[PDB]
């Protein structure tokens, strides 16, 4: 339910210059992932941080 | 002639068109459009002349 919404909005906007509606359209495409999305995002962030730390440890000039 | 020009078929399409006319640039939803249509005219604290 992302392409149809954008198409309907672009076909309905009669040269409207309201930034609030544009922001609501830009933020309305992404849905919510409760109790399951934020945890995965945090896990991926921690994995990336650990990868950066390993890359730094393999680079002895920083130490 | 009005029915011939009007492309809407049921009450849902009518509410969608009204919601798109009132606030364009916003995706139309059934619940929000119904609430707006009930609060604009069918509200006692909002719509009452004298």
């Amino acid at each position: 339910a992302a392409a149809q919404v954008l198409s309907s909005v672009e076909s309905e906007i009669g040269r409207t210059t309201d930034p609030v509606r544009m922001y609501m359209r830009e933020m309305g495409t992404v849905e919510l992932l409760t109790r399951e999305g934020e945890i995965d995002i945090a896990k991926r962030i921690e994995d990336g941080i650990n990868q950066v730390q390993c890359s730094v440890a393999e680079y002895p000039e920083a130490i | 002639e009005t029915l011939r020009v009007d492309p809407t078929n049921d009450r849902l399409s009518a509410l969608v068109e009204i919601y798109r006319m009132m606030r364009p640039g916003e995706p139309p939803t059934r619940e929000a459009a119904e609430s707006l249509f009930e609060n604009l005219f069918f509200s006692e604290d909002r719509y009452d002349l004298s």
